[PDB]
């Protein structure tokens, strides 16, 4: 699998892929991975897959009950702490699973997170088995002096050369911008394939 | 006759405690709620007196998901730590099946905590009464809870101080399928007709869903316009 | 003369708290049901007074399994909490041994379950009465329950507040086997006898089984037929 | 004097509730039982008044074993309850030793349940009594249980409202060595001469053992000839 | 083992073999994997035999005590979502078990749970030793416009390829058709050899 | 004065409670033992008065091992319950240390058993008592115990219905080194004189050891040879 | 060690060898596998002798708990069940053991439990070291049109030829019929030695 | 009427015991607090009364977080043990979530603290009182805690023995946003009203947060230039 | 070492060598291994010293609370089933012991249980690491028509072969006989010599 996550000005993107596999043997050719965790912050998915959406649940049903008794929500260094929180109170029989949160409450933010609870901040970051080509051009083409579109369409190339050069990851991709203005948006698949198509990236 | 100090059965089959329960939720605040055409609201009678209290942060009307609110009377505090007690439910619900598919199911597990404190020794009754409101698959509904856990489903009702009062406008004045404005001035002349005894009411707190969205708790400026 | 408080054994031998139960359940609504050619039918009162009462979706007639069905009559909560019991005990049958081979061990479990709260002190009795009805392996069995955890098999039996009254006419008037919608009209016509004293009855809800299939519960429009 | 509350001893050295527990089964159905010549029968007064009762499935006389029997009275409840308990712990002999060698064990460890609730407070006592019967390595043997927990062994012996008018007539009466069908007549008749105090009696149900075979329990029709 | 669901317009067609072996050494020529979970929803069974019926039993009694509790079919998601947390509170002394559960509420669904309890969507999925089989000719041959019967000749024609080329598959074939309108019935066994004799897969 | 409810200290020094089971131990049967020049008996008043009673098998000599025995008095259920548990005590100082080589340590715990039901609340003590004897490594003991849990070493003693009229008969009679037949002589002149106020005895039961060999209880007709 | 099981018409057959080895070293030439469980139904045992008839007692004891709390005895389906769950409850410290319970009670019925807990309904079945072989000969001359007196004669050549060509097995065969008329009866040895000379199997 | 003695609802629904705690905490200590401007006060009029009370040590208003303080009122040692609660509580939610995002929810689990004790027997409820304040990220907030668990949010609140002489002088003469220095003038001027009935005052305790720093309590100096 | 046990008409032998070891080191030249266990049955003892002395110390008290609770001595089949279940309620911290009981109630009986808790009726039983070499010689002379004098000489001559023919047994022999006319008996080792100087099995 693959995953990416991107801050920049005022807004910050995240991307996977969607194939499961959940055996050599691909097995899935569209899953779910990128999960709107709150109304301001969403998280991804780069690991073992049931664990992962019982984590994803938690989270949830946690974020909720939260902005529920206090409303407000919640700010994106207390949902790394208590995701690291959780991951570390059980080490010894663990969850196999490397997770990527990223949000804006006051400025844009995107954490990583290992599966041993280590949170740490960065401006872009990226998990899953074919990570290390998107880290590549990350480093290769990144600028934060972007906007959403340019941004978007990193996003695109990063994880359109994490398919064509990893086995694990593949399928439809689907990104969702989130930013403080419009709140949570899903890019609808259509104007994906439009950008695909505009970059000259499908075969 | 017999005790008057802890729940047990009386010579006449009355659990006196949960009796004693009850007149204590008749000595709260009034708040009342009706379904309309798409979907449900409650309105709360504000208990505000004082100049310095915080006026619109003290809230009677409480969620307990984007999709079930409740609005409480009786005992504050008793009905501070069971609206919690209905949160973490919600969210169990939500952890286990993946989404709140009956309020039934949600008020009847609160109704069974409130059953157990007036079936056991060593403990009182939670003095409180709660009205629930939201839309869930089956659609709008309206619940009631009650000291000993009793629950009833109503298309309006009442609890509070003005409970009678009220009770008798709406059993006199209510129409089943009514648009939202209306639904909602019809509301605060219950609300009116009962609390005008001291000649004042103030503006209320209410709240509405329709069938399809979340939550919306008015403002102070538009509450004020049905006033 | 001793403790009227907690459940002790008086002079005259008689757990007082237990009759206080059954004196509590007298207080409540009247249904009965009875067995017929191959089958058996469970009939409720409802307890409508108000228009805001929501009919329908107030069941006294509550199902345990797809072939076990029971009617309630006492402390509402409390009959809430010991259905639900009943359901889960079914289901714990269900689990063990594959189906519900008999109903007469789901009404035992049950009883013990009020035995074990008129056994000990700390906590009063369940102030509840029930019947169960439904088919097993033996065939149409038709029970009942005691606040104390007695239970009796009938063919036809009633509880509530018109218990003396329906239990009068059925002692004269009951046939054993009788086809179905006999069976419902005589049923009728003893919760009539008793509940017409209020000169009103209403639409009662009904069920009934047949042996060899599932539950079926009646609508609003069939019932007013045999009305 | 002291406390008719809770088990304590008074000043007379008279534990109450025990005592209370005693009337209460002296206020319930009579039974009885006695030895025959390679066996023992156990005999109860069916408690039917109504024709709605379903005759035959309500049992008195109910197995541990196919080597033990009981029939019971006063708390009809209890009696259940306590009968269930003598059924599992019968069923623990047969995993541990592998049969059951001794009777009199089984009806020791039922004596130690109710002598614990007659010790403890926060529980009254069992108002029931039982009489075992069965035969094992020893042979026939008869026991009867009391609320205390007190067991002793009969050729013969009764329990319920006729206590004391059946044990005289067994008193007079009885012949040690006796062929089973002079037994149960002399059993009836010892049956007869109390509960002939309302001028009837009702067809009785009656069991027995042989010793080498297992249990019979009669039907309807076979009483009725010893009637 | 080998087990076939697949998901069209308005129905869910799912089928197993039987034959049931519990040792190298096939010992039983007809077992029973599929399993009617409620009235509109099935479950089929890939994994070891006791820990499968086990879970069978468990989830016959949760339905039916839901549907009592609420007098209404639980989503498809929700039984899934309640699987997937009943295999996952215990992974450490696990159920070596595929399942696959599909039924439909408002739209049919078919849903994979793998042993760590990883809950995804899918319109045609399939579980068991003769798996790959299945799902090569499911890719060769499907399509979503099918029919009832073009659907249930295509699993009976997927199924037999499977006994051909598998050796721990096999024994007689049973399908189960579940829609909204005639609800949950199973095939009676001489229509399914009505089916293998008209499309000529017989020997 | 204070509390003759539950054990507490009075004003005078004197748990009441535990008072009101020595004279519930006073309303029992009377049983007597003595040494002798190498051993011990033991002699129980029968409390036979039914011809229906199974004469032989109701024995209160019981045996608590190989070498120790117990006859006891009070409230039989206690009695049986305490027993057991000094035979279940004795077992576990076999396991434990290979042999009972003092019949003081057995006495002495449970004793201890005796002594905490007079400590605590929430309970009544035992009211029982019993008397021990044996054999042990030290050679023939003969204790006493107490609803308090007071333990007494004799060369003879009583309890009982006729404790004090036995006790004097002793206190005058006794000799020490007794050849056994006229020990059983003398403890049947002392169980006579005063159980002869009925203007009967009975066969007694009587059991004795001498050192270096196991247990010997009587036949009904040795016993009557003596008599 | 070797069972066998073979449901007929209206009765159902069971048999075993009597030699329990206990080590290599067959060391009781008469033990006892096979047992009465109910009046109308009985169980074989191939496994370790300890758990086996550990299981024997508490099924005995449950059943006839079972038979006196409802008056009617068990059906064989839930008797499966009720072993399975047991067997279930504890396979992380299993029971080596498989089990093989028959009986009638509307209609007859034979069993087969592994040690992990699976039940699984079948016309013919057996279990134990020498269980191939005569599954080998009641797969070439089983018929379900046969009398008791065939059933019974097909049996005792089946153990015959499993005591000729198995190392394990061996010692006196046992049998017992049990029929819903004639309730369980166990036939005695005298007959079974006849019939042993009828067949012709003796040296 | 109805118990006096332990938490029970009574005839007229008022928790006697809970009563009584207010009645307790009204013979305490006076303190008050409000906010200003980008902040809020605490101040407390200081028990002093023997020279030998170490008086800058003894501290009725104390730190819970750095960004969050309470002066309390009522019994002093229910008040150390509460405060210490409210300490740890606090410490809880920064090791979980990272920092102390809302005081609100800081006294409501305080609070929920308070009402257990108000709910359950076996204990009587928190003879105290307390109020909260602080900034967080939502703003300045000031609180205040009831022997029930009642929670109320302020913009000026008293405690104590002048609870109802102070909160009339913050009645008529508060203004909601103030410089500091006019703030704390305020704030002593309706100390001063009440308090000076023994004609002193004293130099009070006052301490102050602006949104954005830390916690300053004031020196001994400072306070007596606005005095 | 090595025990034997042999039921023969209206009595039962059971006789034991002894010498302990307790290391490679023959290390006690005389211990104990035949125990009596009650008035009217005893037990060998072939495995670990301190477990089988935990096990006969256990059997001692449970036996003798037994015949003062119920006044009548146990049956040899309750006895085997206590043990059984004794030892299968700890078989994963078992105790590494072979035990072999015998006895007469109504009917003489010897039982052999494994480590496992199997119990199993036999007529001539022996355990012990020189257990085969009795088993051939009672396999080669034992007859059930034998007096108490010829069953003893034919268990003296089975220990001495034995002795013979083992390193881990040996020392000097002792033999009880347990009947029912004269109870538990155990020879006197002057007898047991003159036996075995009649017999010329001496050197």
């Amino acid at each position: 699998t693959t995953t990416v996550g991107i801050t920049l000005k005022d807004a910050v993107i995240m991307a996977t892929e969607r194939r499961v596999t959940m055996e050599n043997f691909i097995m899935h050719k569209n899953g779910k991975k990128l999960f709107q965790i709150d109304t301001y912050t969403g998280m991804t998915i780069a690991g073992l897959v049931g664990d992962a959406q019982v984590l994803v649940r938690y989270m949830k049903a946690e974020l909720e009950l939260y902005r529920l008794q206090r409303r407000v929500n919640m700010p994106i260094e207390a949902v790394a702490t208590l995701l690291s929180n959780m991951l570390n109170q059980v080490k010894y029989m663990p969850y196999m699973v490397q997770l990527l949160v990223g949000g804006i409450d006051t400025a844009p933010h995107v954490f990583s997170i290992d599966a041993a609870g280590g949170s740490v901040e960065d401006i872009y970051a990226s998990t899953g088995s074919g990570s290390p080509f998107v880290y590549g051009v990350l480093e290769s083409q990144y600028s934060e002096k972007m906007t959403v579109d340019e941004g978007v369409d990193l996003v695109i190339r990063a994880i359109s050369a994490a398919k064509q050069r990893d086995s694990a990851s593949g399928g439809m991709i689907d990104v969702a911008v989130i930013t403080r203005k419009d709140g949570y948006v899903q890019l609808p698949t259509d104007q994906i394939e439009s950008r695909i198509r505009k970059l000259g990236l499908i075969l | 006759a017999y005790d008057r100090a802890i729940t047990v059965f009386s010579p006449d089959g009355r659990l006196f405690q949960v009796e004693y329960a009850r007149e204590a939720v008749k000595k709260g605040s009034t708040a009342l709620g009706m379904k309309f055409a798409n979907g449900v609201l409650l309105i709360s009678d504000k208990k505000v007196r004082s100049r310095l209290i915080e006026q619109n942060s003290i809230e009677a009307i409480q969620l307990i998901d984007d999709y079930v609110a409740a609005v409480t009377s009786g005992l504050v505090a008793d009905a501070r730590v069971l609206v919690d007690f209905a949160r973490i439910s919600a969210q169990q619900e939500k952890v286990t099946y993946g989404s709140l598919v009956n309020i039934e199911n949600l008020v009847k597990r609160v109704a069974d905590q409130m059953q157990q404190y007036t079936q056991y020794g060593g403990v009182r009754p939670y003095g409180v009464s709660l009205i629930f409101a939201g839309i869930d698959q089956i659609g709008p509904r309206l619940f009631d809870c009650d000291p000993a856990g009793t629950i009833n489903e109503y298309k309006a009702t009442a609890i509070g101080s003005g409970k009678d009062a009220v009770v008798s406008f709406l059993e006199r004045e209510y129409k089943e399928n009514l648009p939202e404005k209306e639904a909602v001035t019809l509301g605060i002349k219950a609300l009116k007709s009962s609390l005008e005894e001291g000649e004042e009411l103030k503006a209320p707190e209410i709240a509405s869903i329709t069938v399809g969205n979340k939550y919306r708790i008015y403002d102070q400026e538009e509450v004020k316009k049905f006033l």
